[PDB]
């Protein structure tokens, strides 16, 4: 009579959360943060001209 | 609380031990061949590239 060894389950999973949500050619919130964006790094949304 | 009377036995029955009964085998055990491996699974990433 032997014993059953101990065994240690460590997480697994074919497929993460985050290589889930990549999987989606477009994500809308980085795609939208992007174009949002776009104004204010290729633009001045500050500066105002008064002639 | 029960009590019996067994007459002397004649030679009318008689009753004999089973023989040893066969003991199973082991099984000759799962044949493991060891070895290296690499699960794959489907590429449901897409592939990025650089573009500009």
């Amino acid at each position: 009579i032997t014993m059953l060894e101990d065994h240690e389950f460590v997480p697994l999973e074919v497929y993460t959360r985050h290589e889930i949500k990549d999987s989606g050619l477009l994500d809308y919130t980085e795609v939208q943060r992007r174009n949002q964006l776009h104004d204010l790094r290729f633009a001045d949304i500050d500066t105002v001209i008064h002639a | 609380a029960n009590f019996y009377v067994c007459p002397p036995p004649t030679g009318a029955t008689v009753v004999q031990f089973e023989q040893p009964r066969r003991c199973p085998t082991r099984p000759e055990g799962q044949n493991y061949t060891e070895g290296i491996a690499v699960v794959f699974k489907e590429n449901i990433a897409p592939y990025k590239f650089k573009a500009t």
